[PDB]
């Protein structure tokens, strides 16, 4: 009888609507994250949208900044809501402070306002965990993961939506400074992982691919093609 | 059609001494030409080791004090610890900068004993500047003052002298006659002398004559 | 049950319930009795102390409204306290607005709408306590009024609120205060007041009077300690 | 309970506020977080409880710098402890600012405790958090612990966290007023491998240390092994 | 009151006087222009001596709780960008502003200039209050990117002094401050007098 | 005041500045950069009274930026230009004005170049060419009596230092460098300053 | 239960008083658009077909919105013309602002953000209005798109809300030739959709309404089809039919 | 208060051992015109205080009926303490300061002098503010005129006697009238000592 | 029953239960006895540890030089009213330069007690105070229950196991006024003893005295500033 009310304890101390609203980034299109020396990947599923309809307003990966790009899960409604305030946000933090933003602060300010959102009644929780992803650091890459409870997490490689518990252990136990000594590894990497959580076949994984100083540049059906490709020739060479 | 600011003269210096520091002003309250009262002390007490000196608008003058004295009880209470006179310097730079662009009319300078029992003098902006000095005086003798310290004190614009410290005795005897030159050179202070010195003890307070014209 | 919840829910048959529960919560305190003079009103609480410990006039419940009105409050005594307090407010804002003493009957009935204004929204409650105001003045006489938490409010010719209302009313009635002078009504009223007294179900009590008419200048005072007492002598002379 | 537990704005037949104990319950279910007041300084041990080896260790913090020379441990809601802690550094900086001086570890423990004291006063939920506030002023070293409930009291040696039962009663037994900083840690260290379910190394606690003359300092990884090395 | 700042291939030297004059009264000739807002960040005075004080206090507030929110230092020009913006909403309404801030952060020493009128530039030399005509007039002949330490120094210290020779508002005493990647340092505070000797012959 | 230059060529728009900021009495700096990248394809030149300039541009900056991003593509021109005038014409009467005298051209690949001439009055303009701040009545006649509507690139800096090389002649001041810019289909792109000894 | 209010999460994470309000939208009547390598169009079924019902607006369901824009609704009548007014709010205010007509999307997602918006704050119910949008920018050109309760858009080249919409986009999709629909076929394509997604036979004119959006020297002219027109329309379809079963 | 249009003119009081005694004229003069000849400058707040003030008689009549409920509301909690000569003059300076802050300041210059504990207060607070104690007041002109006078009488003998000050006063406001041009002939003396406060006049001279 | 959630709903016997629980809420602290003698008014808490090696809780606050404190309840609403009468007497002193008196700032505490308790929004104050101060009309001890009534009293003494206490206060009420300093605070501390249970004894890290008086302003005594006072105590029979 305590998970009606956000500003509610349990008798455990838990903040049960936080914990509820978690589900529904339990309940998204996976989304992978891996960071290398020279390249930030954002790994995505896609859904086979319907036979007839446009995939262009289904936009999952979206940059908040000129450098820093976010994949979500949970309901598209609180994302593009998170979306759009994260840019706008950006765009002030560079007009008050000329530096752009880092991704860092980028991340912080989505999580102060997913918390604000979790703060009290009348106000129901993001239900959107965000992976914040950029080279804002001037030369440092950085990957980070915004719960929809308002917590922020700096991941070499973090899994969010459905699957994220499989892909999660595949990332931990293939993530080596080996594997993402280069770009190239790095993508194979992130195909490799969101293989096992989206058994199908082109166009169902989107890779938005971030270099040193570029900016986003999400491949093209073909290059996910010639990578997948080249990830079943390894396989094979294994056997 | 109404000047919000009414001079009310007053003069206040304040010499640091290695072991004390030294407040002292006139009693003259007047406005323009007129002599409102010759008992009006421009010495404040605020701390055992702690005095604030105001001069210039008298009314901005009280309140300046009451605020301090209430943001004294405010802090003791707070931290249950008495501040010390470099944390009330830096407190009226931020009051007196509160009220900046209606300026708090009343010239400021803080005498005390800092943490290892040596002085602390501190002139105020009435807009907020602030800096801690070993010697300073304000209000209106201020030209006629500030001189006079630099040849004896500060031993400026002299050589082949010892710069030798300064004394209780002797750096009162010097601000007793300094004080009085200046009564004497300056007609827009008089009435009274009121000197507050602070030491490690506490802080005493003398008065003397001065002319009646 | 179920419509008695909240002051703004009226009742199946019509009735306003928290309004009657306040009205029991003032019924179970003290009682207190204003008995007008031909020539003043005269204020009587029994003020029961709780403990030993207290000094002698805490708490009390006689509050001077304004320099003629006299509130004789009896209930939760916090409530009390804030009715005297909202009291004083209309009586200086009226002063400062109008110039003149506000009449006895006009500071009532601003209270008494103010009283019951707390008792026709859901997040407030009614008052728990009932007062009489009492005034006198050449120019109008003396009228006591009370006002219940309901906030109904006539004027009394005399008028007991708390736990013994009706034995107050009782040896009242059998009271002249058309004729009767505000010195011999003192006395009366301690007698009264000792008359409704448990005595054995309230350990002990301290009888505060006051009085406001042509014997106090029109002003609301404490009854002097020197003829106080003669009232408690008389009190103590009625056996009861 | 079920009837008088659902607001903090309702009074239990005890009178006790049945919302802040489940603050204190939630902060119960942290990772366990030491500090040790000594004449030489204060000393402040964490367990990490690193969920996975992909997140970035120093991502998540258990020990914060509040001010340079005073710290903060958490134990309990990540985001009651983000918002309390940066409520002290603003805090602090607005005392240098004002006061031109640095605050001391009472008075931004007050600071602390004026916004976890906010649970519902009209200008929420009380914040689910314990902070270890260590550092030392012009009083010395010190240490101090906030509950959610907003009270705060000295400590010479406090435990909160998942082990805070066990942890006091050891330090209780390890704790004397005349220890220096390198047994104070070295008993902290050995009181939290003691209350730790994974055996103890450099990368699931981080000690800080808080000394008079020198400022906050967070042992770094090659510090860590050094001292782990004898316990 | 005036100051002088400029950057060189060793880094950023700032320099000023210390005259404060109301009117014709010499306030007092000890007030430092440079505030030491930040172990690794400098600022220098002009104007308005509350004003300055006040809202260097500002940024340096911003710049200790940006440090310890981010972990890591705020940007030269972060702070240069926020002081524009943070003293503009009270333009026009009755403040005079002018300094220069200096540092050396991770993108090289800069130096950004922010005044009441709302104005931050960038450059390699800068000068500020009522000398600065007079301490242009020597930079200028004198600024070479490759002067070292030691004979760049004598050009901060020589160029005050022209110009609170040829000013009648600037005088006291002289302080250098030196910026480098371990911050800044008390260079020398050598006062006009003694100056006067060593640049007579 | 600083100089804000345009031509609009046949399918390019070359606008021009200088680089020189002076506080009152001497030129502060000389590499100062007075025109703003707005996006990709369209540039902005604010001048005007002194500290609202700098500002003003960057929140049109941003804004202009923030469309190109929340939406994927970039703002027209003319919607840039509606949108900079937009703001002025609020402010303008509003207790914060901002008095910037502003330039805007830029490239739009439906429509072709073009170049917007904005008041401090916050007033929109489309015009071939124009220029700003004092020097405005030296150089408008000289692309009055010179301009052709198909200058070619080559000629189009020519006239333009020709309109430099005469500001140099009557100009009182100084103004040793000044800032070129190109906007054709394939993005914006830096030119060389000019200079000129006088020894 | 978990379903006092909006901002209630279930425990599996579902907002379940938005799955209610798109579970209501079916009621609304069935309304849909094709979209046509020429331009989009937009059909509607009148459900209060009373005799005594004058009928003085004709766009019942199908309002403009913009010079280039136009959207047909269903749900809530109250929601639904409390949507239609904010949307031409917004596109005059973007008109103003940026002196460019809105292109499409930035119409829907406004109109998405303020459902959103309803959705995620307490005491405001979800809007219970899912609106087909259509119109043409200099960007993308001819647009359909779909908006439901939780502010969830979509672009879309032919799909059918209300009654029976689930029929009606499964025989759209099955009958949908990509990039080869011209808006004659397009309107044939809609009227067989209509045909059957209601159950009244004959498909009446005055039970039907259709808008098209065509681009015609660069003016963007909406045209609702006059009852003359649909009846054309609807004896074109009953050929067809009567056609199509000589092979029986 | 941004032009005066009703003024006063001076208020007098010289303290003396046992209380203290001020006087004030009855002149309401509307610029220079003698607007009205019988107002009252100078009543009473409590037993142990008295005020009278210069000025705009309109906005001193404001303060008269702030100090009324201010005062009066002293006495109707009954507890005892009553509002001391300084705590009505500490009242004053920070009531006047926060109304001049906000440019609408009271233009009446005020002086509040009492008996309390076996000590006599005389404080003045001027239409701006200002305030301060001294043995004997005067407002407006009588700081010209009379206050000097006092000044001879005080430096010579700071004590002095009921007679000594009720003719003193005399010997100040007579100057006052002879040397003035909006003074009036008829004025209220207050003296106040242990027995209480009494208003009594007005008085008129040779 | 049904009546128990809300400050704003009447029980059908006439009690507002929530402010029942309020003044309950005072006896789950430390118990508090305050005196005043013809010139002292001292009070004396005892102080509660958390843990053996955690300092003893602060329960005398400081108020104002002539008004003092102790807290037997809630700590946030205990804080709350503190600084609540902080802020009033420095409001007192700024505008009358005088001392506020003790009754008119335990009129103000109650007034202010009383909103909470009779409009929804906020629970009230479970914080009583023991309010002892030095004013015109000499010592003053009162007590502000959350109930919003506050009572003058000579002795009294409110927290857990508080009512023995009281019950030696009022068989020692007569020689309190005519009693020294020494003897005023041995009075209380005995007072206080009497509520310990039989093994704690009255040690010098859990006793806080604070007394004002006519020349002497507030003062606490924490530590070995209550040993002057504590030795010499009668030794408990």
């Amino acid at each position: 009888s305590y998970d009606r009310a956000i500003t509610v304890f349990s008798p455990d101390g838990h903040l049960f609507q936080v914990e509820y609203a978690q589900e529904a980034v339990k309940k998204g299109s996976t989304a992978v994250g891996v960071r290398g020396r020279d390249i930030v990947v954002l790994g995505v599923e896609k859904k086979s949208v319907a036979k007839l309809q446009d995939e262009r307003t289904v936009r999952k990966i979206c940059a908040l900044d000129d450098n820093v790009c976010m994949a979500f899960a949970g309901l598209t409604a609180d994302a593009r809501i998170v979306i759009n305030r994260a840019r706008v946000e950006c765009q002030s933090h560079r007009l008050t402070v000329e530096d752009p933003v880092t991704v860092e602060y980028i991340t912080r300010y989505i999580a102060s306002l997913k918390q604000r959102y979790t703060q009290s009644n009348g106000r129901r929780p993001f239900g959107i965990s965000a992976l914040i992803v950029g080279f804002d650091f001037d030369g440092t890459p950085r990957l980070y993961q915004t719960d929809p409870s308002g917590t922020y997490h700096a991941w070499k490689a973090n899994a969010i939506g459905r699957g994220a518990k499989s892909v999660r252990e595949f990332l931990e136990k293939n993530y080596t400074d080996e594997a993402i000594e280069t770009d190239d590894l790095t993508i194979k990497l992130v195909i490799k992982a969101l293989l096992e959580v989206v058994q199908s076949g082109g166009k169902n994984i989107e890779l938005a691919v971030m270099r040193r100083d570029q900016s986003l540049k999400i491949l093209n059906p073909e290059e996910i093609e010639k990578y997948v490709v080249e990830i079943e020739k390894e396989k094979e060479e294994n056997e | 059609r109404f000047s919000p600011y009414v001079f009310n003269g007053g003069t206040i210096l304040a010499i640091a001494g290695e072991d004390f520091a030294i407040v002292a002003s006139d009693t003259r309250l007047s406005e323009g030409f007129s002599i409102h009262t010759r008992d009006s002390p421009k010495c404040y007490k605020l701390t055992d080791k702690t005095v604030i000196g105001c001069s210039g608008f008298h009314g901005d003058c009280l309140t300046l004090t009451k605020i301090i004295e209430a943001r004294l009880k405010m802090y003791k209470h707070s931290n249950n610890k008495a501040m010390t006179t470099g944390a009330i310097a830096a407190m009226l730079s931020t009051i007196l900068y509160s009220r900046r662009f209606f300026p708090y009319y009343v010239y400021n300078i803080i005498g005390g004993l800092d943490e290892e029992g040596k002085g602390a003098v501190y002139s105020f902006d009435p807009v907020g500047s602030y800096q801690r000095d070993s010697f300073k005086a304000g209000g209106s003798a201020s030209a006629m003052l500030q001189p006079l310290l630099d040849n004896q004190v500060g031993f400026k614009n002299m050589q082949n002298v010892e710069h030798v410290p300064l004394s209780l005795d002797r750096a009162m005897r010097l601000v007793k006659d300094v004080f009085i030159s200046a009564a004497e050179r300056d007609v827009y202070t008089g009435d009274a002398l009121r000197i507050c010195i602070v030491t490690k003890e506490g802080i005493r307070e003398e008065t003397v004559s001065l002319r009646k014209d | 049950t179920g419509y008695d919840l909240s002051a703004s829910t009226f009742s199946p048959d019509g009735r306003v319930f928290q309004v009657e529960y306040a009205m029991k919560a003032v019924e179970n305190s003290s009682t207190a009795i204003g008995i007008r003079c031909k020539d003043g009103v005269v204020f009587g609480v029994e003020k029961l102390v709780l403990s030993k410990l207290y000094e002698e006039g805490s708490n009390k419940r006689l509050f001077n409204v304004d320099r003629h009105v006299g509130m004789a409050v009896a209930g939760l005594l916090a409530d009390a306290r804030s009715l005297a307090d909202i009291a004083r407010e209309e009586a200086s804002n009226f002063r400062s607005n109008f110039g003149y003493n506000i009449p006895l009957k006009h500071l009532a009935d601003r209270v008494a709408m103010y009283v019951h204004a707390y008792t026709l929204y859901s997040a407030v409650r009614p008052f728990g306590c009932s007062f009489m105001l009492g005034s006198y003045s050449v120019n109008d006489g003396a009228q006591l009024y009370m006002i219940d938490p309901s906030g109904v409010s006539y004027g009394y010719w005399g008028c007991a609120i708390g736990k013994a209302r009706q034995a107050a009313k009782t040896e009242i009635e059998k009271l002249q205060m058309k004729e009767m002078t505000c010195r011999d009504i003192v006395k009366e009223v301690a007698k009264i007041i000792y008359i409704v007294h448990d005595e054995v179900k309230d350990k002990a009590f301290e009888l505060e009077l006051s009085w406001v008419g042509e014997l106090t200048n029109g002003r609301h005072e404490i009854v002097p300690k020197d003829i106080r007492e003669e009232a408690e002598k008389y009190a103590k002379e009625s056996l009861k | 309970r079920s009837e008088y537990d659902r607001g903090v704005n309702t009074f239990s037949p005890e009178g006790r506020l049945f919302q802040v104990e489940y603050a204190i319950e939630a902060i119960k279910l942290g990772s366990t977080a030491i500090g040790i007041q000594t004449s030489e300084g204060v000393c402040l041990a964490v367990e990490k409880r690193i969920t996975s080896p992909l997140m970035e260790p120093s991502s998540i913090e258990k020990i914060v710098e509040i001010d340079a020379h005073i710290g903060c441990a958490m134990s309990g809601l990540i985001k009651d402890a983000k918002t309390l802690i940066d409520k002290a550094r603003v805090e602090t900086q607005n005392h240098w600012f004002t006061y031109n001086e640095t605050m001391t570890v009472e008075s931004v423990t007050q600071a602390v405790s004026n916004l976890a004291l906010q649970f519902g006063e009209e200008d929420s939920r009380p914040f689910g958090v314990a902070l270890l506030f260590g550092g030392v002023d012009e009083k010395g070293p010190q240490l101090f612990h906030m509950d959610p409930s907003g009270t705060f009291v000295q400590c010479d040696a406090r435990a909160i966290g998942s082990a805070s039962e066990g942890a006091q009663s050891s330090l209780q037994e390890v704790y004397h007023k005349s220890m220096t900083l390198k047994e104070a840690i070295k008993s902290s260290l050995i009181i939290l491998k003691q209350v730790m379910e994974e055996k103890l190394n450099a990368t699931n606690i981080e000690l800080a240390t808080v000394q008079p003359g020198q400022n906050f300092h967070m042992f770094t990884k090659e510090e860590l092994e050094e001292v782990i090395k004898d316990i | 009151t005036t100051t002088l700042a400029f950057k060189f291939r060793h880094g950023v030297i700032v320099a000023a006087d210390s005259r404060a004059t109301a009117g014709a009264y010499i306030a007092s000739q000890t007030v430092k222009k440079v505030i030491e807002i930040n172990p690794y960040l400098l600022g220098t005075m002009a104007g308005g001596a509350a004003d300055c004080s006040f809202w260097e206090r500002l940024l340096a507030r911003q710049c200790r709780i940006y440090e310890l929110r981010n972990k890591e230092r705020i940007s030269v020009a972060a702070a240069s960008k926020l002081l524009a913006n943070m003293v503009y909403q009270y333009k026009g309404m009755g403040l005079s502003m002018g300094t220069m801030i200096c540092g050396w952060d991770k993108r090289g020493p800069g130096l950004y200039y922010v005044d009441s009128e709302g104005n931050r530039i960038s450059g390699a030399t800068f000068s500020v209050g009522s000398g600065s005509v007079y301490a242009y007039g020597v930079m200028d002949r004198g600024y070479s990117y490759d002067l070292e330490v030691e004979q760049a120094y004598d050009l901060a210290r020589r160029a005050i002094y022209q110009a609170t020779y040829r000013d009648a508002y600037s005088g006291g005493a002289v302080n250098l401050y030196h910026v480098r990647e371990d911050g800044w340092i008390r260079v020398s505070s050598d006062n006009v007098a003694d100056l006067h000797e060593k640049y007579s012959g | 005041m600083e100089y804000l230059i345009g031509i609009q060529g046949p399918d390019y728009v070359l606008v021009a500045s200088d680089r020189v900021a002076a506080s009152n009495i001497v030129q502060m700096k000389d590499d100062h950069d007075k025109m703003f990248k707005m996006s990709e394809k369209i540039l902005l030149l604010c001048v005007g009274e002194a500290g609202d300039t700098v500002q003003f541009a960057e929140y049109i900056q941003k804004n202009v930026q923030l469309y190109k991003m929340r939406n994927g593509y970039e703002l027209s021109p003319t919607a840039a230009a509606n949108f900079t005038r937009r703001n002025l014409a609020d402010c303008l009467r509003s207790r914060t004005p901002y008095h910037v005298n502003l330039l805007l051209a830029g490239y739009d690949e439906h429509e072709g170049p073009a170049l917007y001439y904005m008041d401090y009055l916050a007033a929109l303009a489309k015009a071939p060419f124009a220029a700003h701040g004092y020097g405005a009545f030296l150089t408008l006649s000289i692309l009055d009596r010179y301009y052709t509507p198909t200058i070619s690139r080559e000629r189009a800096v020519e006239l333009l230092r020709k309109c430099l090389e005469e500001l140099q002649k009557r100009f009182i001041l100084n103004l040793p460098t000044f800032s070129v810019r190109i906007i054709d289909k394939n993005g914006i792109h830096d030119l060389d300053n000019i200079s000129f000894p006088k020894q | 239960r978990y379903d006092s209010r909006t901002t209630i999460f279930s425990p599996e994470g579902r907002l379940y008083q938005v799955e209610y309000a798109m579970e209501a939208i079916g009621h609304a009547g069935t309304c849909l658009g094709i979209l046509a390598n020429d331009g989009v169009l937009l059909a509607a079924e009148r459900r209060n077909i009373h005799k005594l019902l004058d009928e003085v607006f004709f766009s019942e369901k199908i309002y403009k919105l913009n010079e280039d824009m136009a959207c047909s609704v269903a749900g809530i009548t109250s929601d639904a013309n409390v949507l239609t007014n904010e949307l031409r709010l917004i596109a005059q205010r973007y008109l103003l602002q940026y002196q460019e007509p809105i292109p499409c999307e930035q119409l829907v997602t406004a109109l998405c953000d303020i459902k959103q918006a309803y959705t995620q704050f307490g005491g405001k119910r979800p809007f219970g209005v899912s609106l087909l949008y259509i119109g043409w920018d200099k960007h993308y050109g001819f647009q359909l798109y779909q908006s439901d309760p939780s502010g969830n858009y979509g672009g879309w080249k032919a799909t059918c809300i209300g009654n029976n919409s689930a029929a009606a986009v499964s025989m759209l999709k099955q009958d949908y030739k990509e990039g080869e629909m011209t808006l004659k076929s397009a309107l044939a394509l809609a009227i067989k959709v209509l045909n059957k997604t209601m159950d009244v036979s004959k498909l009446s004119a005055e039970k039907v309404e259709i808008a098209t959006l065509t681009r015609e020297n660069g003016k963007t002219v909406i045209r609702v089809l006059k009852q003359k027109e649909v009846e054309q329309l609807i004896k074109k379809h009953e050929e067809e039919e009567a056609k199509a079963e000589r092979e029986k | 208060t941004q032009n005066p249009m009703v003024t006063g003119t001076s208020v007098l009081g010289v303290k003396f051992e046992g209380g203290v005694v001020i006087a004030a004229d009855m002149l309401g003069s509307y610029g220079s015109l003698a607007r009205f000849r019988n107002i009252s400058r100078i009543m009473r707040v409590n037993n142990s205080t008295m005020l009278g003030a210069s000025g705009d008689y309109a906005d001193f009549q404001y303060l008269k009926q702030v100090l009324g409920q201010m005062v009066i509301d002293e006495e109707l909690l009954g507890d005892g303490h009553s509002y001391s000569p300084r705590a009505i003059h500490s009242w004053l300076t920070r009531a006047m300061y926060s109304r001049r802050s906000k440019m609408n300041p009271l233009w009446n210059t005020m002086v509040i002098g009492g008996y309390a504990d076996g000590e006599s207060f005389l404080g003045y607070v001027d239409m701006l503010g200002v305030a301060y104690e001294a043995p004997s007041l005067a407002t407006g002109y009588g700081a010209y005129l009379a206050q000097p006078l006092l000044r001879e009488v005080l430096e010579k003998q700071p004590v002095l006697s009921q007679t000594e000050a009720r003719d003193l006063v005399e010997r100040c406001m007579r100057v006052l009238y002879y040397r003035d041009a909006r003074s009036y002939n008829r004025f209220q003396i207050a003296t106040v000592t242990e027995k209480g406060v009494e208003i009594e006049g007005p008085l008129s001279t040779e | 029953n049904q009546y128990d959630n809300d400050v704003t709903v009447w029980s059908p016997q006439g009690r507002i239960h929530q402010i029942e629980y309020a003044m309950e809420a005072v006896k789950q602290g430390s118990a508090t006895v305050g005196l005043k003698s013809k010139t002292h008014a001292v009070l004396v808490a005892l102080k509660r540890a958390q843990s053996e090696l955690a300092a003893h809780q602060k329960k005398i606050l400081h108020v104002d030089n002539h008004i003092g404190i102790s807290i037997a309840g809630l700590t946030a609403d205990a804080r709350l009213l503190c600084n609540f009468m902080r802020q009033e007497c420095l409001d007192s002193r700024f505008v009358f330069d005088r001392p506020l008196p003790v009754s008119r700032l335990v009129s103000l505490i109650g007034s202010k007690t009383q909103i909470p308790t009779q409009r929804y929004g906020r629970r009230p104050y479970g914080v009583g105070l023991l309010i002892a101060g030095y004013d015109d009309m000499g010592p003053h001890i009162f007590q502000t229950c959350p109930s919003a009534n506050y009572f003058d009293c000579r002795a009294m003494s409110i927290g857990a196991r508080s009512q023995s206490a009281r019950t030696y206060l009022e068989r020692h009420m007569s020689e309190f006024m005519e009693c020294n300093l020494n003897e005023l605070v041995k009075h209380g501390l005995r007072a206080l003893r009497e509520t310990l249970p039989a093994e704690q004894d009255l040690t010098t890290k859990n006793v806080s005295i604070g007394i004002v008086g006519k020349d002497l302003e507030f003062t606490i005594y924490d530590d070995d500033d209550v040993s002057p006072f504590l030795e010499g105590l009668e030794e408990r029979p």
